[PDB]
C-alpha cells in the first residue's frame, strides 16, 4: 500500500575496523578495512595502498578477524554481522576475475539470550584452535575450528562473571586459554580460563584473579617470546604473566581515555595506542622476560576508531568522527615535538547530523551541504554529482545544525565546542576554531547555584554564518551560558520583506533534568554584522520549528505553538496545541503539520484558518527508538527508527470510520543498516517512473534518497528482487530477504512496501545470461505485457539516472 | 418520608422477669447475632429517608430491627422466649418480603436467620 | 509528619480476614501474545495493576463454586478494566492469581475469603456469557515492551569497553556524560536522552517516593523498571480514566515518565463529586503499608476500597462513633468521613487504640472518591 524506492547515493565512509594480513597471497601485505557494509582489500605497496577489491555484504560487520590454520597457504577471513551472521571466507583471483568465495557460513544466534553491554566481541584463538564469541551475558560462544565444520556450530559455556568488559586468546598455551577483565561488587578483576573441546567446558587458568584498575578496559595478549596479557585503563598499564606483575602509572595518559590498539613488531615490542581526545602513544616492552613498560607520546592524529601498522613506518588511521588518515611515524621529532606527518587524507562524511541542499553554481544542478564529524573533526561537506565531487571545509568544532539564506549569500551553522574550567575563574578553549576564528563575532545580552568545578568540560554554543562562496566564518554569535541552541530556521515571516535566522534555544542546568526555560531569538544579517532583532522567552526547550505558511511553527516541550510576525517585528502567539507527547520532531505540508517523539509517537495535525487552532487527525503509538522524520506526500511519512530500520505509515483521508480515520496505519517497513539522522527533500540530478525525492543523511556517512512508485511498478520490482536474489551470489551466503527483515530484537518482519534501488541497479552488472535467466518468464496496460532484456535495461537505466 | 418512631422498648406498666429462655437469647443468640460480621444492617431501625426507600414502610407493615430486640432483652420487655422469637422472624421476613430473591442483603439475611435457627435449637429449658 | 511506630507488615497480611489461610507457593505464567480463556469475577470493579494485592470476600454460592474451581486449577481469574463499567465494557485487563484463600464454617452461609495478585496485562478479545450466569473471557496476553538502551544502534565499538560503570548529583552528571556520548552523532544532545534513561527516571521517582515513605529504596523498591514502575503505579491516588491510560502502556519508559508527569502535575486531591472542593495535598501522604501509600483492602460486605493515607486532610465532616471492628490497619478505629459540601463519602478518619502508638490519628482516602487537581 505504501509503493517505495529507495537507493545509496553514497557509500558508507566512516571506518569501524581495520586489519593486515595475508589474505590475497602469502607473500602479499593486504591491508582489510570495514565501513559498515563494505568491505576494501588493499596490498600494501612501497607508495601506498594499491585498491585490489571492494565488496558489500548484507549485514553490518561487527568482527572481522583474520587467520591462518595448518595446512593452508595464505590466511582466511572470518566475518560477524549484525545480525549473527558468521562466515569464513577465502581470497581466490584467476586472471582478472575475482570471486569471494564462501569457506564457512552459518548464523550463531541464540533462541535466548540479552546482548551485552559491551556488545558482541569476537576473539580467535592464536593456533586456530576455536573461535570465541561474546554476545550474551554469562554466555561464551565456542566455535570449533576443525576441518568439518562448515556450518558453524557453536556451544555455549556458562559464566560466573557475568559483567565482562574485553576478552583476549593467551599466546604459548599448550590449551585454548582466555584473558578477561570482569567486574563483581568487589570491583574489577582480571581472571584466566582454559577452554576445554573435549568436556567443551573451562578449566583453572594459569595464573589467579588479580585486582586491577577501576576502569581497566583494554586487554592486549602479547606473543611470545613474551607471554602474558597487559591490561590499561583510564590511569595505570599492568602486565600478567604468572609470576610476573608489572604496574605503571604515565600521567601522560590521565588526561584522555585510551580506546584502541595495535600490535606494531611481531613479537610485541612496541604497540600504538590511540585516546578519544585523538592522541598516539608508544607502549614500548623492555627484555626472556620483561624488564618495563614505557608510554612515549607519538603525536596527533584523526580521532582514532581504530589503528593498524603498515610497514616503513606507516600507519593507517580508522576514523568515524573524521576522516581517515594514512601517517608516517619518524625517529626524529620535527619542529614542534610531534613524531607524526600526515601522509594522506581520506574523506569520511559521518556523522552526518543535518544537510541542506542549494543550487549553488549552476541553477538546476543540485548540491547537498552537510554537517558532519564532531569535535576536532567536525566539518562542512559540499557534495555535487559530476562520481561524486566533494569539498571540506574544517571547523575544528562540532556542527549540529545548517540552513541556506538566499538573500545573503550565506550559510547559518549551529555548532558547539568544548573549553575547560579555568586557574582562576572562567574557562579555556582546547583549540582555536570556526567560532574563535571568525572575523567578528558577538555574544548575547540576557534576560547559577554551585557554579564552576575543576577543570570540567563545558559546550559553548554558536551560530556561525560563513559566506557562501569563500566560506570564510563571517560572524560567530556566542549564546548565553548554559544555553544550548536546538533548532534553527531561515525565512520570512508576515508582511516583513526581510529573512531572518531563527534560533530556538533551551536553558539547561545540572540539577533540572527537563528544561523549564527556553528563547526564540530572531537575527538579521546584513552589512557583514549580526544583530539580535527579536527576542522571546518560552517555558521550555525549544525542540524545533519550521515556517508555516508566513508563520512560525515552535514545539515548546510538549506544546506546539503558532506565532505571528507583528508590525512592531515581535512574535505573537496566535494559536497553541497541547500533546500528550513532547513535540521533538516537526514537519509541515500545507496546512497539514506531523509531530513526532523519541519513542516513535506519532501525531499529524490540521491548521483551522476560520477557527485560529489545530485539530487532530490522527495518531499512532509503537514504542520504538527513533531519528529522523518526513512526509513523503498528503497521506504518507516516512520515518528512521531503532536497528537501522525505516518505516512508512499511511493515513485515509476519506476513510469508513471516524475511531478507523483516527489511525495511522503501517504500510512500509525496510531495514537500511544505516542509522538516519536528517531527512531533507531535494535532489541532485539535473531537472518520470518515480515521484518525489527525499534525500538522507546518516551516521557512518552513507547519504540515501527515498521516492515513491505506482502500484505496477513495484510489483514489477518485487518480482524483480526475487528474482534477482534467485541468481545472484552473496558474499557469505546471507539471505536478501534475511537482511532487509526488519529486524529488532522483539520483532522481525519481511520487508515491504520497499524497493531495495542497490539490488535493482545490480542488475546492469551481472551477465547477459543472467539477465536472460532474470528476465525469463516474467500490469499498467490492464493485462499482461512481456518483458525482454533491453527493456528492463532501459527501465533500470532511467531508474539509475534520479540519483 | 413518614420513617416511623421505633417500637418501644419499655414501659413501667408492663411486668418484667428473667427467664431462663430470656436471658439465653441476650447473652447467647443476641450476642453472637450482634459481633456477626453481616450484622450492621440490622444493628438499627431502617432509615427509610437517608436509604432512599419510600415504600419501605407501606410494604413493612411491622418493622422490627436488632437494635430494638436488644433494647427489650436488656429493659427486660419480653414476658417469655416467644415473643422475641417472634421479633427476629419478623425482621427476617420483613428483609425477605422488601427486596428480592439473591440480593446481597437477603443472602446476609439468610445467613443470619440460618445461624440463629441453630442457636435457638438449644433453647434452654425455664428454671 | 511526626514518626512511627505501628509497624508496615500488618496491612498487607489483610489480618482481619481471620485465622491463618492456605497459603500456595507455586506460580503460573502464560507466555506472552498466547490466548487464555479465563473466568470473570461478577462483582469485581477495580482497575487491577500486576503486582496489587487484591483481597476479595464471597459469600455467593456461584461465586464460591468458581473460586473454588480456580482453586482446583491454575488459581488465575481476569479482572476487567472497565471503561464503562455500567453497561459492563472492557477493553483491557489484569490477570490475578490467588495466593491465599480461606472457606469460613461455623458462619450463617458458605463464605470464602481470598488473597490474589495482580500478575499479566492483557486485552480482551472476547466475552461470553455462560448459562450459570458466570461469564468467560477470552484473552490475549500482552507482552513488556522493553527497548533497549538508546545509545545501542549509535554506540562506537571502540567505546564498548567505556559503556560498564563502577554528592550524587556529581554521579548523575558522569553517569548522563559517560553513557550518552555517543549523543554527539546524532540530532539530539545527551540530557533529552537521560529523559528517556530508565535508570534515571527511576531515581527521580524514588526522591518523589522518599518523599513519601521513610523504608529505604536499598530493598523496598525494586530494581527492574517494569516491576518499579508497576509498583509506584499501584499506589498513585489518580482517577480510572488515567488509571486506564496507565494500563494501555505497554513500555516501561513511557509509563515511568507519565508517572513522573503524573506526580509534578497533580498537586491536590479534590472531592470527586464536588470537583472544587480541595481534600488533601500531596504533601500529607505516607506511606503506613509495605506495598506503599496507598492499597487495596476489603470490607464486611465485599467491596474492594484503594485506600491512601495521609497525614493530614479538610473539609471532612466525621460520621458516627469510631470503630476497630474489621478495621483494615490494627490498632486504629475508622470514622467514616463525608465531604464538607455535597456529604458524600471520602474515607474514614483512624484513630490509635492505644495511647503509646504513632501516629495518633490519620486519614485513609478511597481512590474512587478523589480526583487530582493542578491550581
Ligand atoms: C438498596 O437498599 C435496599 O434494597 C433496602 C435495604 N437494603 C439494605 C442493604 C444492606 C446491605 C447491602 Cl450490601 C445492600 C443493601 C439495608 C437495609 S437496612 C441497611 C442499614 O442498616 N444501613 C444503615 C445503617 C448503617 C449501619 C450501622 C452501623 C453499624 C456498624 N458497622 C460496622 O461495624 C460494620 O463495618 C462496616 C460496615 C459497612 C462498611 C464498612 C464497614 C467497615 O468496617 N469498613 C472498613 C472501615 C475501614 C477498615 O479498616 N475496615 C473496614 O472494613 C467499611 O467500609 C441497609 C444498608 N435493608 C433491610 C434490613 N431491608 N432492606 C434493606
Ligand atoms: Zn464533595
Amino acid at each position: 500500500m505504501s509503493y517505495n524506492y529507495v537507493v545509496t547515493a553514497q557509500k558508507p565512509t566512516a571506518v569501524n575496523g581495520c586489519v593486515t594480513g595475508h589474505f590475497t597471497s602469502a607473500e602479499d601485505l593486504n591491508l582489510l578495512i570495514a565501513k559498515n557494509t563494505r568491505l576494501e582489500i588493499y596490498v600494501v605497496t612501497a607508495e601506498g595502498l594499491r585498491p585490489v577489491k571492494e565488496v558489500g555484504m548484507y549485514g553490518k560487520i561487527a568482527v572481522m578477524e583474520l587467520f591462518r590454520p595448518k595446512g593452508e597457504s595464505k590466511d582466511l577471513l572470518f566475518i560477524l554481522t549484525a545480525k549473527y551472521n558468521a562466515c569464513i571466507l577465502e581470497y581466490k583471483q584467476s586472471g582478472e576475475s575475482i570471486d569471494i568465495i564462501t569457506r564457512a557460513h552459518g548464523n550463531v544466534q541464540d533462541r535466548i539470550g540479552r546482548p551485552s553491554e559491551t556488545g558482541i566481541i569476537g576473539i580467535i584463538d592464536p593456533e586456530c584452535r576455536m573461535i570465541g564469541l561474546r554476545l550474551y551475558d554469562g554466555l561464551f560462544k565456542v566455535i570449533p575450528l576443525d576441518r568439518d565444520n562448515k556450518e558453524l556450530k557453536a556451544f555455549n559455556i556458562r559464566l560466573e562473571e557475568l559483567h565482562v568488559i574485553d576478552v583476549k586468546f593467551l599466546y604459548g598455551c599448550q590449551a585454548p586459554t582466555i584473558c578477561f577483565v570482569y567486574q563483581d561488587p568487589q570491583g574489577r578483576h582480571v581472571k584466566t580460563y582454559e577452554v576445554s573441546l573435549r568436556e567443551k567446558e573451562f578449566n583453572k587458568g594459569p595464573w589467579k584473579q588479580e585486582n586491577v584498575e577501576a576502569e581497566a578496559s583494554m586487554v592486549i595478549a602479547v606473543p611470545e617470546p613474551f607471554g602474558g596479557a597487559i591490561i590499561i585503563g583510564q590511569e595505570s598499564i599492568t602486565y600478567h604473566n604468572g609470576d610476573k606483575y608489572l604496574a605503571i602509572a604515565p600521567p601522560i595518559i590521565k588526561q584522555s581515555t585510551i580506546v584502541c590498539h595495535n600490535r606494531v613488531d611481531p613479537n610485541g615490542s612496541r604497540y600504538l595506542l590511540g585516546d578519544m581526545e585523538g592522541r598516539l602513544f608508544m607502549l614500548l616492552l623492555e627484555k626472556v622476560t620483561l624488564k618495563d613498560l614505557r608510554v612515549e607520546l607519538l603525536g596527533e592524529t584523526s580521532i582514532a576508531e581504530c589503528l593498524t601498522y603498515l610497514d616503513n613506518g606507516v600507519v593507517f588511521v580508522g576514523s568515524r568522527l573524521g576522516d581517515s588518515q594514512l601517517v608516517k611515524l619518524n625517529v626524529d621529532s620535527n619542529e614542534q615535538g610531534s613524531y607524526v606527518v600526515a601522509m594522506e587524507t581520506f574523506t569520511n562524511l559521518g556523522p552526518i547530523v543535518d544537510m541542506c541542499v542549494v543550487d549553488l553554481e549552476r541553477q538546476g544542478q543540485g548540491q547537498l551541504v552537510t554537517c558532519s564529524g564532531a569535535f576536532k573533526e567536525g566539518s562542512l561537506r559540499i557534495i555535487r554529482n559530476g562520481k561524486l565531487h566533494i569539498r571540506t571545509v574544517p571547523l575544528y568544532e562540532s556542527p549540529r545544525k545548517i540552513c541556506y539564506q538566499e538573500v545573503s549569500q550565506c550559510f547559518g551553522v549551529l555548532s558547539s565546542r568544548i573549553e575547560v574550567q579555568d586557574t582562576s575563574g572562567g574557562t579555556t578553549a582546547l583549540r582555536p576554531s570556526a567560532s574563535t576564528q571568525a572575523l567578528s563575532s558577538s555574544v548575547s545580552s540576557s534576560k547559577a547555584p554551585h557554579e564552576t568545578s575543576f577543570g570540567e568540560e563545558v559546550e559553548v554554543h554558536n551560530l556561525l554564518i560563513i559566506d557562501q562562496h569563500t566560506f570564510e566564518v563571517l560572524h560567530a554569535h556566542q549564546f548565553l551560558q548554559n544555553e544550548y541552541a536546538l533548532s534553527l530556521v531561515s525565512c520570512k515571516l508576515g508582511k516583513d520583506p526581510n529573512t531572518y535566522f531563527i534560533v530556538g534555544t533551551a536553558m539547561v542546568y545540572p540539577e533540572e533534568a527537563e528544561p523549564k526555560q527556553g528563547r526564540i531569538v530572531v537575527f538579521q544579517y546584513s552589512d557583514g554584522k549580526l544583530q539580535t532583532v527579536a527576542e522571546k522567552e518560552v517555558k521550555g526547550a525549544v525542540y524545533s520549528m519550521v515556517e508555516f505558511n508566513g508563520k512560525l511553527l515552535a514545539s515548546i516541550n510538549s506544546t506546539v505553538r503558532l506565532y505571528e510576525w507583528t508590525t512592531e517585528k515581535e512574535l505573537r502567539t496566535e494559536c497553541n496545541h497541547y500533546n500528550n507527547i513532547m513535540a521533538l520532531y516537526l514537519k509541515t505540508k500545507g496546512d497539514f503539520i506531523l509531530v513526532g517523539d523519541l519513542m516513535r509517537s506519532v501525531l499529524l495535525l490540521a491548521y483551522k484558518p476560520m477557527e485560529g487552532n489545530f485539530e487532530e487527525i490522527a495518531r499512532d503509538f509503537n514504542p520504538n527508538w527513533m531519528s529522523a522524520v518526513e512526509i513523503l506526500d498528503d497521506d504518507n511519512f516516512l520515518g528512521a527508527e531503532n536497528a537501522f530500520n525505516l518505516f512508512v505509515c499511511q493515513k485515509d483521508s476519506a476513510a469508513t470510520t471516524d475511531e478507523e480515520r483516527q489511525h495511522l496505519q503501517e504500510v512500509g517497513l525496510f531495514h537500511l543498516g544505516e542509522f538516519v539522522n536528517v531527512f531533507c527533500h531535494g535532489s541532485l540530478v539535473m531537472q518520470t517512473p518515480t515521484q518525489g525525492s527525499v534525500l538522507f543523511g546518516t551516521v557512518n556517512g552513507m547519504i540515501g534518497l527515498v521516492t515513491s512508485l505506482s502500484e505496477s511498478w513495484y510489483n514489477l520490482l518485487l518480482d524483480m528482487q526475487n528474482r534477482l536474489n534467485k541468481v545472484i551470489k552473496s558474499v557469505g551466503k546471507i539471505e536478501h530477504s534475511f537482511w532487509r527483515s526488519f529486524h529488532t530484537e522483539r520483532k522481525t518482519e519481511p520487508a515491504t512496501g520497499f524497493i531495495d534501488g542497490d539490488l535493482i541497479e545490480s542488475f546492469l552488472d551481472i551477465s547477459r545470461p543472467k539477465m536472460q535467466e532474470v528476465v525469463a518468464n516474467l500490469d499498467g496496460s490492464g493485462m499482461k505485457r512481456e518483458a525482454t532484456a533491453d527493456d528492463l535495461i532501459k527501465v533500470v537505466e532511467e531508474l539509475t539516472r534520479i540519483h | 418520608s413518614m420513617n416511623p418512631p421505633p417500637p418501644e422498648t419499655s414501659n413501667p406498666n408492663k411486668p418484667k422477669r428473667q427467664t431462663n429462655q430470656l436471658q439465653y437469647l441476650l447473652r447467647v443468640v443476641l450476642k453472637t447475632l450482634w459481633k456477626h460480621q453481616f450484622a450492621w444492617p440490622f444493628q438499627q431501625p431502617v432509615d427509610a429517608v437517608k436509604l432512599n426507600l419510600p415504600d419501605y414502610y407501606k410494604i413493612i407493615k411491622t418493622p422490627m430491627d436488632m437494635g430494638t430486640i436488644k433494647k427489650r432483652l436488656e429493659n427486660n420487655y419480653y414476658w417469655n422466649a416467644q415473643e422475641c422469637i417472634q421479633d427476629f422472624n419478623t425482621m427476617f421476613t420483613n428483609c425477605y418480603i422488601y427486596n428480592k430473591p439473591g440480593d446481597d442483603i437477603v443472602l446476609m439475611a439468610e445467613a443470619l436467620e440460618k445461624l440463629f435457627l441453630q442457636k435457638i435449637n438449644e433453647l434452654p429449658t425455664e428454671e | 509528619p511526626n514518626i512511627i511506630n505501628f509497624d508496615t507488615s500488618l496491612p498487607t497480611s489483610h489480618t482481619y480476614l481471620g485465622a491463618d489461610m492456605e497459603e500456595f507457593h507455586g506460580r503460573t505464567l502464560h507466555d506472552d501474545d498466547s490466548c487464555q480463556v479465563i473466568p470473570v469475577l461478577p462483582q469485581v470493579m477495580m482497575i487491577l495493576i500486576p503486582g496489587q494485592t487484591l483481597p476479595l470476600q464471597l459469600f455467593h454460592p456461584q461465586e464460591v463454586s468458581m473460586v473454588r474451581n480456580l482453586i482446583q486449577k491454575d488459581r488465575t481469574f481476569a479482572v476487567l478494566a472497565y471503561s464503562n463499567v455500567q453497561e459492563r465494557e472492557a477493553q483491557f485487563g489484569t490477570t490475578a492469581e490467588i495466593y491465599a484463600y480461606r472457606e469460613e464454617q461455623d458462619f450463617g452461609i458458605e463464605i470464602v475469603k481470598v488473597k490474589a495478585i495482580g500478575r499479566q496485562r492483557f486485552k480482551v478479545l472476547e466475552l461470553r456469557t455462560q448459562s450459570d450466569g458466570i461469564q468467560q473471557a477470552k484473552v490475549q496476553i500482552l507482552p513488556e515492551c522493553v527497548l533497549p538502551s538508546t545509545m545501542s544502534a549509535v554506540q562506537l565499538e571502540s567505546l564498548n569497553k567505556c559503556q560498564i560503570f563502577p554528592c550524587s548529583y556529581k554521579w548523575w552528571q558522569k553517569y548522563q556524560k559517560r553513557k550518552f556520548h555517543c549523543a554527539n552523532l546524532t540530532s539530539w544532545p545527551r540530557w533529552l536522552y537521560s529523559l528517556y534513561d530508565a535508570e534515571t527516571l527511576m531515581d527521580r521517582i524514588k526522591k518523589q517516593l522518599r518523599e513519601w515513605d521513610e523504608n529505604l529504596k536499598d530493598d523496598s523498591l525494586p530494581s527492574n523498571p517494569i516491576d518499579f514502575s508497576y509498583r509506584v503505579a499501584a499506589c498513585l491516588p489518580i482517577d480510572d480514566v488515567l488509571r486506564i491510560q496507565l494500563l494501555k502502556i505497554g513500555s516501561a519508559i513511557q509509563r515511568l515518565r507519565c508517572e513522573l508527569d503524573i506526580m509534578n502535575k497533580c498537586t491536590s486531591l479534590c472531592c470527586k463529586q464536588c470537583q472544587e472542593t480541595e481534600i488533601t495535598t500531596k504533601n500529607e501522604i505516607f506511606s503506613l503499608s509495605l506495598c506503599g501509600p496507598m492499597a487495596a483492602y476489603v470490607n464486611p460486605h465485599g467491596y474492594v476500597h484503594e485506600t491512601l493515607t495521609v497525614y493530614k486532610a479538610c473539609n471532612l465532616n466525621l460520621i458516627g462513633r469510631p470503630s476497630t471492628e474489621h478495621s483494615w490497619f490494627p490498632g486504629y478505629a475508622w470514622t467514616v468521613a463525608q465531604c464538607k459540601i455535597c456529604a458524600s463519602h471520602i474515607g474514614w478518619k483512624f484513630t490509635a487504640t492505644k495511647k503509646d502508638m504513632s501516629p495518633q490519628k490519620f486519614w485513609g482516602l478511597t481512590r474512587s472518591a478523589l480526583l487530582p487537581t493542578i491550581p
